[PDB]
């Protein structure tokens, strides 16, 4: 390719917008950020690597509270992802101001995907480099999980594995029953997954982040308590060997 | 030349290489589709490829409800298909609000193509890669099929196919209209399904196909849940 | 003008008159003051006719466009809030005094009021117009919890009739509409169908 | 000033007067009011007499555009919507009272429009100074499902009762009939009153007016 | 031009906390149209508010404050708003909107309980703001403030029950000598635990004077 | 209306090595009283002080503007602001809103750059001048003559020209405010005093008549 | 070019500014030093023909009675910041009724250096930076001060600075001939002898411009005869 | 009002194959003469004339703008303009300034250069043309003109009789208005010649 | 938005994009137009070759006013824009003068638009040349407009695939004395001269402008005409 990859306003001979492949190539170099949905809520298992340990425990946070009932887990550049979080917050606030009830999830996904895809046509902008996932739960409807790529696609899943280890991790979610077990007995599976997938020689150390939503939190998206994170880590460390 | 392949401008021969390149972007998804018209019914059939058992089946669908009495199906570069669909929806509603009555099909396809044309004139943008098929029912001409393009050229059809296997499917459908016959409800679906069964050699399953119909007795867009697809697939069994 | 709306278990009932006036002359004696907004949601216009018609048309457009996406029947609170914003952003240029009523699958029959200011209140029943002042005492002494459909129908009819005798800016035909889960049913009352009360004579 | 419109079995009938007054001095005695909106739609208009002409021309242009683009006969709902919106956009500073009516694929249709953006869909309507007597005639002698030569007489009577009884209207009477296969535009339909005969002359001689200068310019 | 209005509001501070009281009526001119609406809200766990005047502008401010608090309760930083900040924001909003001749016909009363310290504010349509241990809007400034003042000038240390009873008493007097009132009023409190609201209440009444 | 009358008077005095700013602490509106604790004197620096009276909502948002401008000057020039510069800034701040002005009567007091006393009087449009004593407010008309007599020695014969002190001026302003309360209604319920001298600032509060 | 203007190199440094600073060394030489009782400023004029009366060549101007300036490089782009300086000084005297210091002036003047961009940039704005080196000078509340400027907004206080083409020789010969308790006479003599050392002509009595600022007097630009008495040595 | 601040009057009549247009001559400020040679009739091409009455400023402005437009019209497409198009042009020009209008009341009179038949038109402040076949007037003394013309104007008249009757009407009319008069001028248009005349009136 | 011209002068002073657009139009559909004594005729060809292709769906000889019509010979989508713009210029003319706009002004106003796309930013020239007919003032008119903005008043012209052969053949088979029927016959003959296949009553569309107005011919009358 001579110059067919210098702009987002150019189709290559076979038909391809190379600048988007080149962007998504960025998320293939970040840490794994899987998340699932069984029967009553969503659960994310983001993992943040340890670098320059002089930092505090809780820097480079990769789990935002987009709204009172939805949660986000990102993967890739943090700045663009923060911008998109602000975008989603504004969208969900305007929706409520105009209509008068909590926004659903399908509409949020579609709107944010339109915003993301607006940048895949012109040459005056740069395609995003983040691929995130949204999770929510309600009483009228049920549990809803989604995912977005830098191109603007929105599909509904039962389990996702955004990150560099996109493969070899989805398999570890197949054997599990991601529709029957309740939202309390899956933290262990997610933890042991992200633990056994991790490489111990190419990387020094890491820290584990979590989240929760469902009937236990009454639809509110909150961090996972530490008293159960202790037993989760114990389960993982005992199961690895 | 020089910048003739990077933007919408003319070569020494008058061609727009960008649109020609975009035409090939429909074959990336690896999908297909067909659409036929009969005596009092219009029908559409599309494929459904879901390789991962972990993916929610009831969220992937190229069929959309532009508006009651009208329906569409898309092909290629899914990311832009939803944009085109949203545009169609907004246009239809604005028309119903401005002029008091519903918008027909030909009008909507013409408007969408009018919009998809300036992208072949301005340079700060590129043409979208997708093919839109539409079906509707008008009280004057009866059923109506239509199809836009990435270049802005539309035209009326009786039957057609789109996606990867386009020419190999047209060469087969051309052999059936040569014998004009009566197609009410059961003679369109069978033909549309045999087209795919013969071009792909699949022996289809009642979840590997998506079907959308509209007939005179009930001019509302439907989806033909598995309960009826099974019956219509065993009918010709 | 005189408009009334009532709520029962599985649906609602509406009621309105059929007169329009531009002073002491009657420009129309059949006008329809019941404007559908969706398949199962209605409205009731008062005050200026131009503003009411414009607002209702715009709300219908917005609600159809918002429902065609979500792929779900809308709610009544949504339309009521749309009305609220449209009538509050222009409270210095409008005179509407509107009522909303309808049905939805989450909650049963719903009623809301929206006066000229731009408020929004839900209530077991509601009334509006110039001829309502003359019946504020009749709906209070007759309402009761546990009412069926026919009861609400005849109740609305009687109240309308009693408001259309003493007021000069209201009268004519009585239009009614009953809303429920299965579907809608309209009705019109005139002549010997309207109730009558004996006049006092010494 | 004495518009009127009515619907009958197989179409629509429409009528008006032919007088205009600038204050209290008759400026014209044959003015046209029944305007053409589309080959099957006609709009009669009172008001300030310019705000109603410009509006009609604009709506006719836009309707011709819509017809050429679509490829079939226009309708009445579109004109009603256009006028409604354009008048509401001005908060009433456009006096454009009209009795628009016409026929389309569906049955006949009769609307009445007011300068603010209000409309009605009555079967018979009036307008202008002199509308009350005409409406009285209608309320008295109107019936449903009438024929052509009865509706014409009805409209003619309704107009005459507003001519001889209002100081702001009187002249020859117009008319218009619209069916699915007919567009009779009768102008004039009847003449109720005329000028009286003269009983003498004034001796308009030649060479009885003084002059101070003169000039001539020849042409080719 | 306000159409649907609200009448006086009361607020008094006891030891470690504050209490507020307000009736339930959207009077239109001289008509008692709406009779079961609430004019008190709950911003957060340590702040509550009350309004008089027009009811729509009250709803607008209610919506905006709710959205502000929600936007605050998302990030998670250990910080939060205190009654002082709410008071300042309200005062500035009213002033800026009045300087454009499009005011908000409302009169705001703010309570609260910070760390060991209480609060009780006052805001008007023009931006007039001050604090005090007691206050009242509308006719409540002529028939209620005097009693409260006379009671504090001899005992500036009040318990919960004392404030509750005094509030009930002043509300009774308002119901007697005011023409746009009603016997359905809410009484809200804010302690170290949180905020609480008592349902629709009614006062005792005597009319024996009518026998003379 | 966009204005209100809240009442309030202010007094200021200068000397050789000190300045004094006295005020009431009452806020009223109409025939009723809002509160009995709302002072007017405000400290800007360790050597200058201000006093404002009139419409409250206008006297509450100007103080913030001055504070912000002081901070910004200190951040930009790397030094604090004197008194004359404060007055020259307030003139422009007031004249900005000329066709939609404030309704506040300000008085500034402090020490001159030399070490002497300075008081500046203003008007709601932005015309200021330096003086030795002023009593802007609701009761100016009652106080100005007494101050003229007891500090300028006018209409007096064979009277020396002794200077003034701190205690003398304090007693004088106290007696004056005591006197002006029995004839004016917008004045009473408290008294506040702020003294500024070569060792900083002092504040004092005094009880008055209730009515 | 094919490299834009608001770009970085693989060294952390912009391109256009690194290119404009390479121009200052094509201008005339200027010198400025400070003492406990006054500041001296001097500049050279590179005439080209016996014509062109040097009375018009003006490179030392008056920002105010207590503040002056000297420029080097592109004299054209220089007469755009001087008006801004005067404007700000007068606006300050108008709003606060006092005199603007030197640091504030130099900061306000240098805030306008990196405002440039090929895009919108509020049209009517700059497409490139100024190529000029400025040397201020004056008395203020805290004795005599002196500053320096560069085309990147990186001003710095100094006590004896020299710019122009040969800015090295006039610094290596200025580090050793300075002490914190020198007077005005010897200051000016040292400045003039080092100018002589770096001048290209025979140092006529009109090939140079000079000025001084001390507390008593205001900005005073010397005449032709005063420049004689001093050059006798 | 403001229209009567200056005064004026103009009239137009039809004939067999000819047409006539007449106007007064006076300029003053509300009670006071200033001059007697004011112009109110302007040519708009051979065999077509237009007259204006009201605020002098506005008649001047309207004439200037109208010529500005008409010259360009005739230059783009090479052909003389016909009266109906001129009427519509003027109506649009007046309606453009519906708010802040021009206080004027034009009157157009001419022939058709294809079949030399007459045409006369009378617009108003904004529009509402009155295409008649008898006569038209415009000014402050309109009642007098409507009363004198109606009696006269037999349906068919030759140039001489037409001049005579229009002159007599105008003269006996403006002699009953105080803010209009002090002279009269008349123009007659035929197929191959144009006639211009002034009259002997009372200069009081 | 881009703000700079993409069409510029070469060392030989030639604008290249124009030559390229013209080469494009020269590879499109053939079309012919004739002006006789009574009125004008326009004919084209349906280049499509397939069976399904509902034919009563799209046209190429759409009208403008009651007495004006168009036909193109380049690429489709860039023809509907000009249709929509002329249909509005005519309405502006009528609204100002209350008289239908003639042809010699419509062509000017349309070339004024087809030109400004040659020195404006971000856009390229059109790829379509038009043939337009009309009848005004007892006089028929026929015009051609090219993508550069120059209008030619022609007489029995032909443009499209083999415009050269069509012109050479038509130069010797036209005179300003025929009626309209001879014009129909000559137009069909010219269209058939360069055809590839077998003519029929569906592959072509026709339009006529006479003392009444513009009118496209139904698929029945062209059938009768097809017989010689």
């Amino acid at each position: 390719g001579t110059g067919y990859d210098l702009s987002a306003s150019t189709f290559s001979p076979d038909g391809r917008v190379f600048q988007v492949e080149y962007a998504m190539k960025a998320v293939e170099n970040s840490s794994t950020a899987i998340g699932i949905r069984c029967k009553d809520g969503v659960v994310f298992g983001v993992e943040k690597l340890v670098l320059s340990k002089l930092y505090e425990e809780g820097s480079n946070k990769r789990l935002f509270n987009v709204d009172r009932h939805v949660g986000m887990a990102v993967a890739g550049l943090l700045a663009d992802a923060r911008s998109l979080a602000d975008i989603a917050r504004e969208e969900a606030s305007n929706f409520r101001s105009n209509f008068g009830y909590n926004i659903p999830l399908k509409h949020l996904a579609d709107r944010v995907a339109m915003y993301v895809h607006a940048y895949t046509l012109y040459s005056a902008v740069r395609p995003f480099g983040c691929s995130f996932m949204l999770g929510s739960y309600s009483v009228n409807d049920g549990a809803q999980l989604y995912m977005i790529d830098p191109s603007g696609v929105s599909y509904g899943y039962w389990g996702c594995a955004i990150g560099k280890a996109r493969q070899a991790a989805k398999t570890e979610i197949e054997k599990l029953q991601m529709k029957e077990m309740t939202c309390r007995d899956i933290v262990k599976e997610v933890a042991k997954i992200i633990y056994i997938v991790h490489d111990e020689v190419k990387d020094k150390a890491f820290e584990l982040e979590l989240s929760w939503v469902g009937e236990l939190t009454n639809g509110r998206h909150e961090i996972v308590p530490k008293d159960i994170r202790e037993e989760a880590e114990k389960y993982a460390k005992e199961s690895l060997k | 030349a020089g910048f003739d392949r990077h933007i919408t401008i003319f070569s020494p021969e008058g061609r727009l290489y960008q649109v020609e390149y975009a035409f090939k972007a429909i074959n990336q998804g690896g999908l297909t589709s067909v659409a036929v018209r009969g005596k009092d019914c219009a029908v559409i059939v599309t494929q459904k490829k879901v390789p991962d058992k972990l993916l929610d089946s009831s969220t992937v669908t190229h069929l959309f409800k532009i508006t009651e009495n009208i329906g569409c199906v898309m092909t290629g570069m899914t990311a832009d298909s939803r944009s085109q669909v949203q545009r169609a929806r907004y246009e239809a509603a604005n028309w119903k609000y401005k002029y008091g009555y519903e918008i027909p099909v030909d009008m909507l396809c013409k408007r969408i193509a009018d919009i998809s044309q300036v992208y072949t004139q301005n340079a700060e943008m590129r043409p979208l890669g997708c093919c839109m098929i539409l079906i509707g029912i008008d009280e004057e001409q009866g059923p109506q099929v239509y199809k836009c393009d990435p270049a802005g050229y539309y035209c009326g059809f009786k039957a057609t196919a789109a996606g990867v296997k386009q020419t190999e499917s047209t060469s087969f459908l051309e052999k059936k209209v040569k014998k004009k016959f009566d197609w009410t409800f059961e003679q369109t679906v069978e033909t549309a399904i045999t087209c795919l069964s013969t071009v792909l050699s699949i022996d289809f399953k009642p979840s590997e196909i998506e079907v959308g119909v509209v007939t005179v007795e009930n001019p509302k867009f439907r989806i033909l849940t598995e309960a009826e697809i099974d019956a219509h697939l065993v009918a010709l069994a | 003008t005189t408009i009334m709306a009532v709520q029962f278990d599985g649906g609602v009932v509406l009621g309105a008159d059929s007169r329009t006036t531009t002073g002491s002359y009657i420009a129309n004696r059949v006008t329809d003051k019941l404007t559908p907004i969706h398949d199962r949601i209605f409205c009731c216009r008062s005050g200026s006719a131009a503003d009411t018609q414009a607002v209702a048309d715009a709300v219908t457009y917005q609600l159809g466009f918002h429902s065609i996406e979500l792929n779900e029947p809308p709610l009544v609170h949504t339309a009521a809030s749309l009305f609220k914003e449209m009538c509050y952003r222009y409270r210095e240029d409008l005179m509407a005094g509107i009522i909303i009523a309808g049905w939805d699958p989450q909650e049963g029959g719903q009623v809301y009021s929206v006066p000229m200011g731009g408020m929004m209140v839900r209530q077991s029943f509601a009334i509006g117009g110039s001829g309502s002042s003359y019946i504020y005492g009749y709906v209070d002494a007759t309402y009761r919890e546990g009412m069926t459909k026919e009861e609400c129908l005849q109740f609305t009819a009687n109240a309308l009739a009693l408001a259309m005798e003493r007021d000069g800016s209201s009268g004519g035909v009585i239009r009614l509409a009953a809303i429920a889960e299965s579907g809608v049913e309209r009705q019109v009352l005139l002549g010997d169908q309207i109730p009558k009360f004996a006049v006092a004579t010494l | 000033t004495t518009i009127a419109g009515v619907v009958y079995k197989d179409g629509i009938v429409l009528g008006a007067d032919t007088r205009a007054t600038e204050g209290m001095v008759v400026a014209d005695k044959n003015c046209s009011k029944i305007h053409f909106i589309s080959p099957n739609i006609y709009c009669c208009g009172a008001g300030t007499a310019a705000d109603t002409d410009m509006t009609t021309q604009l709506i006719s242009s836009n309707l011709e555009l819509h017809s050429l683009s679509t490829g079939r006969l226009p309708r009445v709902v579109t004109a009603n919507r256009m006028l409604k919106q354009m008048l509401f956009r001005y908060r009433g500073y456009i006096g454009a009272a009209l009795v628009l009516g016409g026929v389309d694929v569906t049955g006949p249709h009769l609307y009445s429009i007011y300068p603010h953006g209000s409309t009605d869909k009555l079967p018979y309507v009036t307008m202008g100074s002199g509308s009350l007597a005409a409406m009285a005639v209608f309320e008295d002698k109107f019936r449903p499902d009438m024929e052509e030569e009865e509706a014409k007489n009805l409209v003619s009577e309704a107009i005459a009762a507003g001519i001889f009884n209002d100081l702001g209207s009187g002249s020859n009477i117009d008319l218009c009939v619209i069916s699915k296969n007919k567009l009779d535009f009768l102008r004039p339909y009847t003449v109720p009153n005329k000028k009286g005969t003269r009983l003498g002359r004034y001796r308009c001689e030649k060479g009885t007016t003084a002059v101070l200068t003169e000039k001539i310019t020849p042409l080719e | 031009n306000p159409m649907v209005t609200g009448t006086s509001v009361l607020g008094v501070k006891f030891e470690g906390g504050v209490v507020i009281a307000a009736d339930m009526l959207g009077s239109y001119g001289s008509l008692a149209r709406f009779r079961n609406i609430s004019r008190i809200m709950r911003v957060n766990n340590s702040t509550m508010l009350g309004a008089s005047g027009d009811y729509a502008d009250f709803q607008y401010l209610k919506q905006v404050l709710g959205q502000m608090v929600i936007d605050e309760e998302l990030l998670g930083d250990g910080h939060s708003y205190s009654p002082r900040a709410i008071h300042s924001w309200l005062t500035r909003a009213m002033y800026s909107r009045r300087s454009k001749m499009n005011p908000l016909w409302n009169t705001m009363v703010i309570g609260g309980y910070a760390d060991g310290e209480s609060f009780l504010g006052y805001v008007d349509m023009l931006g007039v703001a001050y604090e005090a241990p007691s206050l009242a809007t509308g006719y409540g400034a002529y028939l209620a403030q005097p009693l409260l003042r006379e009671v504090l000038e001899k005992q500036p240390v009040l318990s919960q029950t004392e404030a509750r009873d005094l509030v009930e008493r002043c509300m009774r007097v308002l119901y007697y000598r005011d023409a746009r009132s009603y016997n359905r009023f809410q009484t809200a409190t804010v302690t170290e635990k949180g905020v609480e609201i008592e349902g629709p209440l009614s006062t005792e009444t005597n009319w024996d004077i009518a026998h003379m | 209306s966009p204005y209100v009358f809240n009442g309030g008077t202010i007094l200021a005095i200068a000397g050789e090595d000190f300045a004094i700013v006295a005020s009431d602490t009452r806020l009223s509106e109409g025939f009723s009283i809002h509160t009995r604790d709302s002072p007017k004197c405000y400290k800007l620096t360790d050597k200058t002080v201000i006093g404002c009276s009139g419409f409250h909502g206008d006297c509450l948002t100007l103080t913030k503007i001055i504070e912000a401008r002081l901070k910004m000057y200190k951040h930009s020039n790397n030094k604090a602001m004197t008194t004359g510069a404060i007055a020259a800034m307030l003139s422009t701040i007031l004249y900005s809103r000329r066709f939609f002005p404030y309704y506040v009567y300000n008085i500034i007091g402090g020490l001159d750059e030399e070490g002497k006393g300075a008081v500046y009087s203003f008007d709601p449009v932005g015309s200021y001048q330096r003086d030795s004593f002023k009593a802007g407010g609701s009761a100016s008309a009652m106080l100005q003559p007494l101050l003229d007599n007891q500090v300028g020695f006018k209409n007096m014969q064979n009277v020396e020209h002794v200077p003034l002190s701190l205690d003398r001026a304090m007693r004088l302003v106290k007696d004056v405010f005591i006197s002006a309360a029995e004839r004016d209604v917008y004045t009473g319920d408290a008294l506040r005093i702020c003294i500024v001298t070569k060792e900083g600032i002092r504040e004092e509060t005094v009880s008055l008549r209730k009515d | 070019y094919d490299r834009g203007v608001n770009t970085f190199s693989p060294e952390g440094r912009l391109f256009q500014v690194e290119y404009d600073i390479e121009a200052i060394k094509l201008g005339s030489t200027a010198i400025g030093i400070q003492t406990s009782e006054g500041v001296c400023l001097a500049v050279e004029k590179r005439i080209t023909s016996p014509l062109m009366e040097p009375s018009s060549i003006e490179k030392i101007v008056e920002i105010d009675a207590h503040i002056g300036c000297a420029m080097s490089g592109l004299i054209a782009d220089a007469k755009t910041l001087i008006d801004k300086a005067r404007v700000e000084t007068q606006n300050h005297w108008f709003t606060y009724n006092e005199t603007m210091t030197v640091e504030s002036v130099t900061q306000a003047v240098s805030n306008l250096a990196l405002q440039f961009g090929e895009e919108d940039a509020d049209p009517g704005a700059m497409s490139r930076p100024f190529g000029v080196a400025l040397l201020f000078g004056g008395v203020d509340e805290k004795g005599p001060q002196l500053f320096h400027m560069d085309p990147s907004g990186t001003f710095v206080q100094c006590d004896a600075r020299a710019i122009g083409s040969a800015s090295e020789g006039a610094q290596s010969s200025l580090q050793e001939l300075y002490h914190k308790s020198m007077t005005l006479k010897e200051a000016i003599k040292s400045s003039l002898i080092i100018l002589k050392q770096v001048m290209e002509e025979k140092l006529n009595a009109t090939n140079i411009e000079l000025a001084t600022v001390q507390p008593g007097q205001n900005f005073h630009m010397f005449t032709k005869e005063e420049l004689e008495e001093v050059i006798k040595d | 009002s403001i229209m009567s601040y200056n005064g004026g009057a103009v009239m137009a009549m039809k004939g067999k194959n000819c047409v006539a247009i007449a106007a007064d001559r006076r300029f003053g400020i509300q009670a006071q003469l200033v001059t007697t040679d004011f112009q109110k009739i302007f040519p708009m091409g051979d065999r077509l004339y237009i007259g204006l009455a009201g605020l002098a400023t506005d008649v001047q402005t309207v004439a200037q703008r109208l010529k500005f437009r008409l010259n360009l019209y005739e230059l783009k497409e090479g052909r003389q303009i016909k009266p109906y198009t001129l009427m519509s042009m003027v109506a649009n020009l007046l309606y453009e300034k519906r708010f802040g209008p021009y206080y004027t009341e034009p009157v157009i009179a001419g022939l058709d250069p294809k079949t030399f038949k007459p045409f006369i038109c009378s617009l108003d402040l904004i529009g509402c043309p009155m295409v008649t076949d008898d006569f038209v007037v415009s000014g402050t003394c309109a009642e007098q003109m409507y009363g004198m013309c109606e009696s006269l104007w037999e349906p068919n008249m030759d140039p001489d009789h037409l001049f005579e009757t229009i002159s007599q009407a105008m003269l006996n009319a403006v002699d009953r208005d105080a803010v209009s008069g002090m002279g009269v001028i008349v123009h007659i248009i035929e197929k191959d010649k144009i006639t211009t005349r002034t009259l002997k009136a009372r200069m009081d | 938005g881009y703000s700079f011209s993409l069409t510029t002068f070469s060392p030989s002073g030639k604008l290249v994009q124009i030559e390229y657009a013209l080469a494009a139009v020269a590879g499109g559909a053939p079309s012919v137009g004739i002006k006789a004594a009574n009125g004008v005729v326009l004919a084209t060809e349906k280049k499509q070759k397939s069976i399904l292709y509902d034919e009563r769906s799209v046209h190429k000889v759409e009208p403008i006013t009651k007495h004006i019509g168009l036909v193109y010979s380049g690429m489709g989508p860039d023809y509907r824009v000009l249709v929509h713009r002329a249909r509005k210029l005519a309405q502006q003319y009528y609204l100002v003068y209350q008289e239908p706009i003639p042809t010699a002004q419509l062509v000017q106003r349309v070339a004024s638009v087809m030109q400004e796309y040659t020195q404006s930013g971000g856009v390229r020239p059109f790829g379509v040349s038009l043939l337009i007919c009309g009848w005004n003032e007892g006089r028929p008119y026929l015009f051609q407009s090219d993508p550069s903005g120059a209008y030619f008043a022609w007489k029995a012209t032909a443009m499209g695939k083999n415009y050269v052969n069509g012109k050479t053949f038509l130069e010797k088979r036209y005179n300003e004395d025929l009626e309209l029927e001879d014009a129909i016959h000559t137009a069909i003959l010219t269209l058939k001269e360069s055809f590839e296949g077998q003519m029929t009553e569906d592959n072509i569309e026709v339009g006529i402008c006479n003392e009444a107005g513009f009118r496209r011919l139904t698929p029945t009358e062209v059938k009768d005409y097809l017989a010689a």
